[PDB]
């Protein structure tokens, strides 16, 4: 899969 | 996933 | 998959 | 897949 | 798939 | 699918 | 599917 | 599918 | 389909 | 289909 | 379909 | 279809 | 169709 | 259709 | 169609 | 169609 | 159509 | 049509 | 059509 | 139509 | 039509 | 048409 | 039409 | 028409 | 029309 | 028309 | 018309 | 018409 | 018409 | 018309 | 007319 | 007319 | 007329 | 007329 | 007218 | 007229 | 997924 | 998924 | 999913 | 899913 | 799904 | 699904 | 689904 | 479904 | 479905 | 489906 | 379905 | 269906 | 269906 | 269908 | 269906 | 269908 | 149908 | 149908 | 049909 | 049809 | 048809 | 048809 | 048809 | 037719 | 047709 | 037819 | 036719 | 037709 | 026609 | 026609 | 025609 | 026519 | 025619 | 897998 | 993932 | 796997 | 993962 | 992972 | 795996 | 991993 | 693995 | 890892 | 392994 | 590890 | 393994 | 690791 | 292993 | 480790 | 192992 | 280690 | 091991 | 370790 | 081992 | 360790 | 071991 | 260690 | 071991 | 260690 | 061992 | 260690 | 061991 | 250590 | 061991 | 250590 | 061990 | 250590 | 050990 | 160590 | 050890 | 250590 | 050890 | 250590 | 150590 | 040890 | 150591 | 140790 | 050491 | 040791 | 050491 | 030791 | 040492 | 040791 | 040492 | 030691 | 009737 | 009647 | 009737 | 009737 | 009736 | 009726 | 009726 | 009825 | 009715 | 009815 | 009715 | 009704 | 109704 | 209704 | 209704 | 209704 | 309704 | 409704 | 409704 | 509704 | 609705 | 709604 | 709706 | 809606 | 909606 | 929606 | 939506 | 939507 | 969405 | 979407 | 999306 | 996205 | 994405 | 992505 | 990504 | 990426 | 990357 | 990468 | 990289 | 790299 | 690198 | 590098 | 490098 | 390097 | 290098 | 290097 | 180098 | 070198 | 070197 | 070298 | 060298 | 060298 | 060398 | 060389 | 050398 | 050498 | 050498 | 050598 | 050598 | 050598 | 009436 | 009435 | 009435 | 009425 | 009425 | 009425 | 009525 | 009405 | 009404 | 209504 | 209405 | 209504 | 209405 | 309405 | 409505 | 509506 | 409506 | 509506 | 509507 | 709507 | 709508 | 909508 | 919508 | 929608 | 939509 | 949409 | 969407 | 979307 | 989307 | 998407 | 996306 | 995507 | 993707 | 990606 | 990618 | 990638 | 990559 | 890559 | 890479 | 790379 | 590379 | 490289 | 490379 | 390389 | 290399 | 090489 | 190399 | 190479 | 080489 | 070499 | 080599 | 080589 | 060698 | 070698 | 060798 | 070697 | 060697 | 060897 | 050797 | 050797 922000 | 077109 | 934002 | 925002 | 918000 | 708000 | 608010 | 609201 | 209120 | 609201 | 009020 | 009120 | 109250 | 009141 | 209330 | 009343 | 009463 | 009474 | 009262 | 009484 | 009674 | 009362 | 009686 | 008591 | 009683 | 009794 | 009694 | 009894 | 007797 | 009797 | 008995 | 008995 | 009998 | 019996 | 008798 | 009797 | 034309 | 035309 | 043109 | 023209 | 012509 | 013309 | 054209 | 020409 | 031209 | 006029 | 222009 | 010319 | 022209 | 007049 | 000028 | 004028 | 007076 | 001039 | 000019 | 002046 | 002049 | 002047 | 003047 | 002076 | 003057 | 006095 | 003046 | 002054 | 003076 | 003074 | 003063 | 005596 | 004084 | 920003 | 066309 | 930035 | 077109 | 097509 | 910016 | 194409 | 930036 | 296409 | 930068 | 294309 | 600058 | 093509 | 520059 | 290919 | 500048 | 073909 | 540059 | 190419 | 340098 | 090519 | 310069 | 290839 | 320079 | 193969 | 230019 | 090929 | 220049 | 192939 | 040279 | 081969 | 120059 | 092959 | 020139 | 093979 | 030159 | 082959 | 030149 | 073999 | 073996 | 020239 | 082998 | 030439 | 074998 | 040639 | 073998 | 030759 | 073998 | 020429 | 073996 | 040539 | 003059 | 002047 | 000249 | 002039 | 001129 | 000339 | 004339 | 003229 | 000439 | 001419 | 011209 | 001609 | 004519 | 001709 | 020509 | 030509 | 021919 | 030509 | 031609 | 030929 | 030829 | 050919 | 042929 | 066909 | 055939 | 035909 | 055939 | 036969 | 036959 | 066949 | 076949 | 035979 | 068979 | 069959 | 058979 | 059969 | 077989 | 049967 | 196996 | 069976 | 079996 | 067997 | 085995 | 077995 | 059994 | 078993 | 068993 | 055991 | 055993 | 056991 | 035990 | 036990 | 026991 | 023990 | 116990 | 011990 | 014990 | 004890 | 102890 | 002791 | 002979 | 003959 | 013969 | 023979 | 025989 | 044989 | 003969 | 018999 | 035989 | 036999 | 029998 | 009987 | 038998 | 017995 | 029998 | 018995 | 029977 | 028995 | 009863 | 029974 | 019996 | 029962 | 009862 | 019954 | 009950 | 009941 | 019951 | 209800 | 349930 | 309910 | 319930 | 439920 | 449940 | 549930 | 659950 | 789970 | 459970 | 869970 | 779990 | 965990 | 856990 | 921990 | 960690 | 723990 | 812990 | 921790 | 640190 | 410590 | 540390 | 520390 | 520390 | 340092 | 340091 | 430092 | 240092 | 020094 | 110092 | 510094 | 250095 | 240097 996945494309991750973790913001 | 994204196209950032930014300016 | 999956395209996350953990905002 | 999914297109997640957890905002 | 889906299309998730969780607002 | 689905167009999913959990508002 | 379905265009989906749980509001 | 439906447009679904549950308000 | 259908256009659901469920109000 | 149908127009639904459960009012 | 059908116009439905449930009210 | 009707125009359904079940009122 | 028809144009159904049920009042 | 008819025009329907179950009044 | 008819008129038809059922009053 | 007649427009019914049946009352 | 006839213009119905059933009294 | 007729002018229906039935009384 | 005919004016009918049946009585 | 006639003018008709069933009295 | 006729002018009818039947009494 | 005729006046016809049946008496 | 004619005038009648039938009495 | 004539003027008929039948009597 | 004739003034007939048939009396 | 003529008047007639038939007696 | 004539005058007619038959008695 | 003649004035007539048939007696 | 004539005056008429048939007696 | 003339006068008669038929006696 | 004359004034006839026929007697 | 004349005065006429025919006896 | 004459003043006729015949008798 | 004449004062006439056939007698 | 004359008198007349014819006896 | 004359006085006639045919006798 | 997405895409972002900023300005 | 979307387009975001900001600006 | 979604256009979202802002402004 | 929608267009959103905010603005 | 919808058009959202917010102003 | 709608169209929501807000202002 | 409707078209609300509010305001 | 419906316009809602509200205001 | 109507048309519901409120105000 | 109706027109509704309110106000 | 109807018109109903309330007020 | 009707008009229902309220007020 | 009828106009109903209350008040 | 007829036409009321109520007031 | 009639008229009902009711008041 | 008749009228009716009530009042 | 008839026209009815009432008062 | 007739004219009914109640009262 | 006739006239009844009841009172 | 007839005339009935009742009263 | 005649005229009834009751009363 | 006649004239009937009861009373 | 006659008068009857009955009374 | 005659006239019945009957009283 | 005659009149008939009974009493 | 003739006039009649009796009584 | 005649003058009958009975009694 | 004579007179006939019975009684 | 004659005089009868009966009685 | 003649007199007839019987009695 | 004559007299006739029978009695 | 003569007179006639008789008695 | 003549006089006849029978008795 | 995965393209993870952690920010 | 994405492509970054800043600038 | 994966794209990792920490940052 | 990208691509990164800088400038 | 990259491309960084910085200038 | 992985390419790490820990930055 | 990379491609860094700087200039 | 890894390519590891410690920046 | 690389390639670092300086100039 | 690694592509080891500790910058 | 690397290229280092320097120049 | 490792590639290590410790730069 | 390297290679290095300085100029 | 490993390539060492400690720079 | 290295080539390094100077000039 | 290794290759050690150490520089 | 190294291969280093200086010029 | 290693190759040992202390520069 | 090395080959040193020089020239 | 090793290939020392202390340059 | 080495080779040394010088020329 | 070791091929040591100390230069 | 050595060679030395010098020329 | 040792190949020792010290130059 | 060496070979010097000078020249 | 050793092989030793103190040079 | 040595050989020296010199020339 | 040794192979010693002190050169 | 040595040999030393001069010429 | 030793091999010496004093130069 | 030596051989010293010279020529 | 010697093998001794002093050279 | 020695041989000398001179020559 | 030894085999001492002092050249 | 020595052998000298002059020549 | 020794083998002596003093040259 | 010696020999000395000269020749 | 000694084998002594004093050259 | 001496063999001196001069030739 | 001596032999001298000359020739 | 000794062997002694000296020369 | 002597010995003189001359020739 | 000894053998002395002093030459 | 001495012999001197001359010849 | 001593076996002396002063030459 | 003497023997001096001359010839 | 000695052998004493004074040459 | 001596001997002297002369011959 | 003596052996003494002194030649 | 002497002997001296002449011959 | 001592033999003594004086040569 | 007579005949009469009135002069 | 009488044949009457009145002159 | 009589014969009457009014003159 | 009589013959009447009115002269 | 009579014959009546009015001259 | 009568015969009348008003002449 | 009479034979009227107005002449 | 009667015969007039009105001349 | 009567026979009328107005004329 | 009459006979009426208005001529 | 009359049997009426109007001429 | 009547017979008209109005001419 | 009538019998009309407008001629 | 009535028979008109208007001609 | 009536029988209407127009002509 | 009526019968129309309008001719 | 009626019956309308317009020729 | 009518029965309407128009011809 | 009517039935109409338009011819 | 209406029955239209248009012809 | 109506029945439409349009012919 | 109508039924309309358009012939 | 309607029921169209154009035909 | 309509029932169409265009022929 | 509309059942189109476009024939 | 509709139901559609190009035939 | 629609149906389509294009045939 | 639609269902598109294209035939 | 479509459902496509392109047949 | 859409439901292609290419047929 | 598409559901395609090429067939 | 799409399903895709190219059959 | 696509599911694609070429088959 | 895709999901290839070349069958 | 893609899942290639290539069968 | 992919995964390949070439079967 | 790839899964290659090649079968 | 890659996982290579060649099978 | 690569795992191969060629089978 | 590579895990090479040659099998 | 690599692992290579040959099997 | 490499890890052979070779098998 | 490398590990073998020839097994 | 190499660590050799040859089984 | 190298470690060798040959076992 | 090497370490030789040969076992 | 070497370490040499055989074993 | 060498360490030589021979077993 | 060596070192021998031999055992 | 060498170091003999010759055990 | 040598060291020479013969055990 | 020797050290020579024969032991 | 030689230092020789002979044990 | 040499020292011997002979033991 | 020599040294000789014989012990 | 000799130095004899005979022990 | 010789310096002798005889012990 | 010689020094000679026999002891 | 001698120098003879016989101890 | 020689000087005796004989002890 | 009389006789009149005027003339 | 009387005869008048005039003239 | 009389007789008037005139003229 | 009178006989009147005008001329 | 008379008889007037004019002419 | 009279006679009126005029002519 | 009369009789007029004219003519 | 009269006879009018003219010509 | 009258008879009027014209002609 | 009259008879007008004209002709 | 009249009988008209012209011609 | 009349007959009119033409022809 | 009347009859009209033309003809 | 008439009857118009043309022919 | 008539009757019209043409023909 | 009339009946038209054409032929 | 009418009756038209034609032929 | 009408009927048209044609034929 | 109409009846066409056509043949 | 109407019947065509068209033969 | 219509009913077509054809045929 | 029609009926058309073709055949 | 129609039914088509096509045989 | 229709119903198209064929056969 | 339709039904085709084909057959 | 259709049925289409082939069949 | 349709259904096709085919058989 | 269909259903196809083959067989 | 379709089902097709064939067989 | 579909269902292929095959057999 | 398809089901393929084959079987 | 696809379900194949073959068997 | 697909699911093939074979079997 | 697929699933393949053999057996 | 795949699962290939085999038996 | 792929899962085997085989038995 | 792969898991392959075998049994 | 592999793992393989051979039972 | 791998892992064989073998038992 | 491998793991072999046998048993 | 490898580990091998037997057993 | 391996490891071998057997046992 | 190894370990053989054997027991 | 190696190391072997045996035990 | 080796290091051979046994036990 | 070697280390040998026997015990 | 060795060391054999035995127990 | 060695050493040797034993216990 | 040796050292023998026994003990 | 050697080094015998015995205890 | 020797050294021997005994003890 | 020797040192014998006994105790 | 020797030293002999007993002691 | 000898030294012997006994004690 | 001898020194003999007894104490 | 002797010197013998002995205290 | 001698030198005996004693004491 | 000899010197005896005996004391 | 001699010299006795008594005391 | 002798010399005696007693005391």
């Amino acid at each position: 899969x996945e494309y991750e922000y973790e913001y | 996933x994204k196209k950032k077109k930014k300016k």
